[PDB]
């Protein structure tokens, strides 16, 4: 069982999207499926819920038609419209199917979420910019390196440090919002002896704006 | 409709300690259900119908409650039980969740790696300058930059972010930027950060001069 | 004694091969004639459905045409009934488990003829009437001819091949054998003594008539905090089961009035009651009928509570006439039709009620569908194994029997009798007294 | 006749007390079986983590599991032949016999003598099924009621034997009416009205069921496909006699290897027990109570040879366990032999008839009761129980023609209902 | 129910092809599903059958491995693999699902079938050319229009009128080979109150090149 | 495996006239289908168990025999009827096909309705010069179309095309192109089109003047 969620992203405040559910793994009919949101570093909440033949159809006490859901049992799909979109949409939306035991029901198995993101601020690829240790900086056994990631929106961006093959030693710090436009940073740290002998650079991307980038971390002179 | 609240928010224990969380109703409920959410994935149901474990959790977690008022519970918790745990009713309609409860690892105090990084000549190549500082491995969570210009106190310009508790040493880190105009940041030679820690009285000061 | 048990333990289930034999011809005659009869009735249903075309523009005259046609062919039924064979009006089920009690002569030489052309003219008529009372009476009697025919004796051949006939009827008449053995061991057999039916017979002639019929005619689920509610769905069904009973019964005597016995008066009274369904079969198509159309409609949801509301009523007030007034057909089939309705009704209620539930109303349409004859038959083995032969949706065999004994346990508290006793009562007992 | 209106008029007007009296027997029914039920699960589960700790040194673990399900054998045997000889074996005659009030009900001793005796042999691996004990206990669970609470009549002590033995049925293979058909069909006296109540029956059977639900599709069949359903009930109608002589016979057979003692009894209980151990761990498929193979059989997974391997094996090994008089049933072990020479059957048709379009698997729901339906005589009550478990509904007039076919031939060559067989050689013996 | 097959055209001798045929309307697991193809104005020959869990798999007398039918229930679809192709292989092939009425089993609905053309020549695509009539028409209440298809390969192509919306008085008439190359054309009547007034159009489709032409019919 | 020969290959049948089909059998055979095929359609399954017909097939079909032989039979045939029939058993592995018999239908007269075209100004920038004839609606089917240029006839380069029977008005219809090189076509004017058909004694001319 897999359910693969897509649709979400940037949209503007009063403007309408379409997130989209893929269920692979099971019979898609015989199931109820649900959507549920989480707002960012807030609880659960529940959006509706529909049965196989999509004759029954409830939403949590909303507006009208804030939220309209329905389903493609040839497709193999869950859909979710949502209209007038404000800022109290930004979330993680989980698709999710449903089951129950003695018949009090619950939430079976859930996609790892799509992000919706409400904001009249534009989109805005990331300023890449290095950070290295200073001139009078000491060589001890442990050297930290790091990128600043400034200047982008919306979110997410994906750091990694060589390609992905120095995993270990790294810390991507979270966003901050501030005018419209994110910042973070990422640390590595590296064995002395392995910089600057050997190359680190981080890659950062951000798809939003089709930001691909590397940032090769040289000691200053 | 049915508000469930989890007593605590946020708590911790080391693995080997019998841990036990709370979900209390407004009103009445009967046979609610437990996720498992760690950072990044998908909630996974873990108990349901109260006190029933779901097929692939292991036998330390179990659950019981009541009325209004149930708690799941680990007896002999370990590194891979850190997560955040939201229990759910629908005995009544609509359905709901909790707050949730974030449970986390109890280690030994750490002291933070304190790292200095002046503004890249890439940055100055177009009006800004930032200076990161970088508070890294330590416990307990709670930490305290500071910035000095010259010696002098600054507190407007500086932006503190966090990290969730690290997977493999249980620590935790932060980063501090200090963002300035090119002009301002030029016309003063010495930037420091000062953390101060709980684990020792006088802060760990990192600092640089750019002459 | 002991000694008894011992040699009648060990000479256990050995049916005589010429009462075998006999059963599958009895079978394979029960089938064809039950097959017969259904082609009848669905090619003079069609005629007059062809009557509405040629009349089409005209809607008084269209009116007038369904009224007509269908009153002609019930009258020409309870002609037949009275004039050749008054014991094969109503049903023909008590008439045949009297026949098991040996206190009903089985009048084969009659009632073939009477019960085959007499409901093929009140069933082709378009009336709330079943295929199951010509069926099982025309079974019993197809057994009881063959018995004759082949002059066997013992009470042994006389039984089974009475109840072989009789349930091969019903599986001719549902394309269900099992509901058919169930039927005999249940409901038709003599309820107070031991008897002789031999099984294998009866398991014979089932086959075979399924098989005559097999030639020429070729849900969601119920978890456990839900099985309170087809308790009392059931016992819903228990509460008007009697009441409908005593309506059944109370409309025989209050229609006897008006005809008082005169094979002429009666007669019209029957035309005026066919003719009524085959008006009701063209402005009401739902109100009218043996019920069956209906059934697929309500299990969906289809339907809106309104209709269905509406329905009901109808097709209760439309069953009685028909069946109380002593026209041959079943009452058997319409009470499925009732059952399925008031489960679907119930179903939608318990829907917008409890959201938490999942409900589909669908369920309970299919577990009160075998429900009235629980109720007013007191045989609910027979309609929980004959709706799960149609329909079998096994995630419900609990909440199917659940309902089932709710309304046999409310039916027996509220003061009910079983519907089919009661009449080969009222027919042993207008005969004594 | 007179009679005969004053007894219609009268009818279904079962005692309020009767009715209530069987929604308790069924309760505890349930309970019983399911803790029965749970505690058999929980020792199976031993004897397999018992070879985990010791997986090295191939012929140590053999030996491990032989003991396990010898000494857990020895503790069933010896329970039986100490306080209950009389609950030996299936359980079903006995009872059958006690509605026909030629058989005690000693429940005092029965109740713990089965469910222990029977938590050893079933937990050993023995080829025995849950009915035997779960019926009996059933009964017995049953007429403790009646006794405890001092009801009277002969309708009470009738129908809350009949209503404990079915809900006995009913939490075994959460068969509800599978449970209620058995009665009336097998149990129930047969050659006498009685005055068992249906719907104290269904109560039991329901609150039974439910206790067990608290705590836990096929082809279609062408017309011109029927005659092969006939051929395999004719099969099975022409063996379920021979299966029943060999079932009996080996009654008479193992009898003289102990000769009636005790102690050589439970011995040779460890050594039947201990095959059933040993043969569960090299040959899962031989070995057990035959639920774990049915649903594996019916997809057509097994190649020909395993079949005709796991057929004669299952032969061999539901007889010792069995007719050695071990506490458990025979009516499992029987649906599982039955399933297989299904599928064999029908793979054998698929390949001789391309053009029918044949799935094995229908052939083997048709012929799961088929056993049932020659050995011990009770089709309607089987074809239902598969009905039950598989509703392929489809299926179910070849289920009833094959069903029709095991029993005719088992009528034609001599056969003769397997548990009223049992009953008559008890009773026999005890007029001698 | 539709059963719309894809996947044929042209194939060297020797190569191979993938059919495909995907089922819709119905629960295409249920069904055994069957191939039957059609050489050119010849019978029907039986290719192979595939119950639904494709645990059984029977083909006509062929060799081993000529022919490989095989079924994917989740996306509603029926395969047939052929390989060492020759021009006995040159045919139409259907797809049709099966059933029965007593048991003795049919093709119950079919498809509409894909051209298979063993042949080493090359995919060509139609060069589409309007027939309008000349300048000296006595604008009867009739005017015939024809458009004519030229140079294709290899069959088939399908032409209709302004969509299929005009269907009534169209003949397409069948293809003549010159050159290892097709060529047909079709003609259209229609009332002259609504030509030139109104716009004539005829699409034509070339499925084994991918093609598609929607030629207008103008007055000359 | 068994051989199913259908007797009559191609029959011929005014509507209303009693039409019957065989399908012989080598072996013996049972319960055997036949399907329909018209003109670019594909086989409709039509009658099946020997006599059962198809839902929609209308009641003047039906079928009969068996072992070795079996009729489908049309007891009143109806123009809509023209198409080619295939008989099919499976009661035998494997199930094999006849090779049909194709049903024509007689009708009275039908005169054709000529019409002729110029080479298109988009294939004379090529090199071709196709000149094309429909002659649209006819019966019977035996027509001559006879090609002039400028005065005398020609034979080198025609293809003529035929449909089949109409299933409505169970008529004929035939293109009749004439291929020419650019340059051969530009040395004439006057193009003709010349139909000679039962229906008319003095053969139907349909020209053109390049002029
Ligand atoms: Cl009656
Ligand atoms: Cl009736
Ligand atoms: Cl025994
Ligand atoms: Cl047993």
């Amino acid at each position: 069982v897999r359910l693969l969620e897509s649709g979400g992203g940037l949209v503007q405040p009063g403007g309408s999207l379409k997130l989209s559910c893929a269920a692979s793994g099971f019979d898609y009919s015989r199931y109820w499926m649900s959507w549920v949101r989480q707002a960012p570093g807030k609880g659960l909440k529940w959006i509706g819920e529909i049965n196989p033949v999509s004759s029954t159809i409830n939403y949590t006490p909303s507006l009208k038609d804030k939220f309209i859901i329905s389903r493609d049992n040839a497709k193999d799909t869950l859909y979710l419209q949502i209209s007038k979109v404000r800022s109290e949409d930004t979330a993680l939306y989980y698709c999710a199917r449903l089951y129950y035991g003695y018949g009090y029901w619950y939430f079976d198995v859930w996609g790892a979420g799509t992000t919706v993101t409400v904001s009249s601020a534009k989109t805005t690829p990331p300023s890449v910019y290095p950070l290295a240790p200073g001139s009078a900086a000491a060589a001890a056994s442990m050297v930290t390196l790091g990128c600043l990631v400034k200047g982008y929106f919306p979110e997410p961006v994906t750091v990694t440090w060589n390609s992905g093959s120095l995993a270990a030693g790294v810390h991507t710090f979270p966003a901050v919002l501030q005018a419209a436009l994110y910042t973070l940073s990422s640390s590595v740290t590296v064995p002395s002896s392995s910089w600057p002998s050997e190359t680190v650079t981080c890659n950062v991307a951000h798809p939003a704006s089709s930001t691909k980038v590397d940032k090769k971390i040289v000691p200053r002179a | 409709d049915i508000v469930l609240t989890q007593s605590p928010a946020i708590m911790s224990a080391a693995p080997g300690d019998k841990v036990t969380m709370t979900c209390s109703a407004s009103s009445s409920v009967s046979y609610i259900h437990w996720y498992q959410q760690k950072s990044g994935t998908s909630p996974k149901r873990w108990i349901y119908d109260t006190s029933k474990l779901t097929s692939g959790v292991p036998v330390r977690f179990s659950g019981s409650g009541s009325g209004t008022s149930y708690s799941l519970t680990i007896n002999t918790m370990e590194a891979e039980d850190a997560a955040t745990y939201y229990c759910q009713q629908w005995s009544s309609h609509p359905q709901t969740f909790g707050g949730g409860t974030k449970l986390e690892i109890l280690r030994a105090d750490a002291a933070p790696t304190v790292s200095i990084f002046p503004p890249s000549s890439e940055q100055l190549t177009s009006g800004g300058a930032s200076v990161v500082c970088f508070l890294n491995n330590f416990y307990p969570k709670d930490i305290n930059v500071k910035w000095k210009i010259d010696g002098s106190e600054r507190q407007n310009g500086v932006l503190n972010s966090w990290t969730d508790q690290d997977s493999k040493d249980s620590t935790y880190s932060m980063s501090s930027t200090l963002t300035l105009t090119k002009d301002e940041y030029e016309r003063h030679n010495s930037y420091t950060c000062e953390a101060t820690h709980k684990t020792s009285t006088s802060p760990i000061v990192k600092s640089f001069n750019r002459a | 004694r002991r000694r008894q048990l011992i040699r009648q333990l060990l000479e256990r289930d050995k049916t005589p091969l010429a009462i075998l034999f006999m059963a599958a011809v009895v079978g394979t005659l029960v089938g064809l004639a039950a097959v017969a009869f259904d082609k009848g009735v669905a090619w003079l249903q069609n005629q007059r459905m062809g009557a509405l075309v040629h009349t089409a523009d005209n809607y008084p005259l269209l009116l007038t045409v369904a009224f007509l046609c269908s009153a002609v062919l019930a009258m020409f039924g309870y002609f037949l009934v009275r004039k050749y064979a008054p014991e094969a009006g109503g049903s023909g089920i008590p008439e045949i488990e009297g026949a098991l009690e040996d206190q009903r002569p089985v009048r084969w030489w009659r009632v073939l003829p009477v019960k085959f052309f007499g409901g093929l003219g009140t069933l082709g008529g378009g009336m709330v009437l079943g295929r199951e009372g010509p069926t099982v009476q025309i079974g019993g009697n197809i057994g009881r001819m063959v018995l004759d025919i082949f002059r066997l004796k013992g009470d042994e051949a006389r039984h089974t091949l009475l109840a072989t006939g009789a349930a091969a009827g019903l599986a001719a008449a549902f394309n269900a054998p099992l509901a058919g053995i169930l039927f005999i061991i249940e409901e038709m057999r003599p309820q107070f003594r031991y008897t002789l039916i031999s099984i294998k017979a009866v398991f014979i002639g089932v086959i075979m008539s399924t098989i005559m019929y097999r030639i020429f005619n070729h849900l969601s689920d119920a978890p456990l905090n839900t099985l309170w509610l087809y308790l009392i769905l059931g016992i819903i069904f228990g509460i008007f089961g009697p009441i409908f009973n005593k309506w059944v019964l109370g409309m025989q005597d209050l229609l006897h009035r008006v005809h008082g016995g005169n094979i002429t008066k009666w007669v019209l009274m029957g035309g005026a009651i066919g003719g009524l369904c085959g008006l009701l079969g063209f402005v009401a198509p739902a109100t009218s009928g043996g019920g069956f159309n209906l059934i697929p409609i309500a299990t969906a949801g289809n339907f809106s509570m309104g209709m269905l509301v509406f329905i009901f009523v109808a097709r209760v007030i439309t069953t009685l006439l028909c069946f109380s007034s002593g026209a041959p057909g079943g009452i058997f089939a319409p009470m499925l039709a009732l059952g399925t309705v008031l489960g679907t009704a119930f179903g939608m209620v318990a829907v917008e009620l409890f959201p938490q539930y999942h409900l589909e109303a669908g369920t309970f349409a299919i577990a009160g569908m075998g429900a009235l004859l629980a109720a007013s038959i007191r045989a609910p083995l027979t309609g929980i194994i004959l709706v799960l032969e149609m329909t079998c949706n096994y995630q419900l065999i609990l909440p199917m029997i659940i309902t089932g004994l709710g309304a046999t346990l409310l039916a027996q508290f509220t003061g009910g009798k079983p519907l089919y006793s009661a009449i080969l009562a009222r027919t042993l007992a207008k005969q004594e007294a």
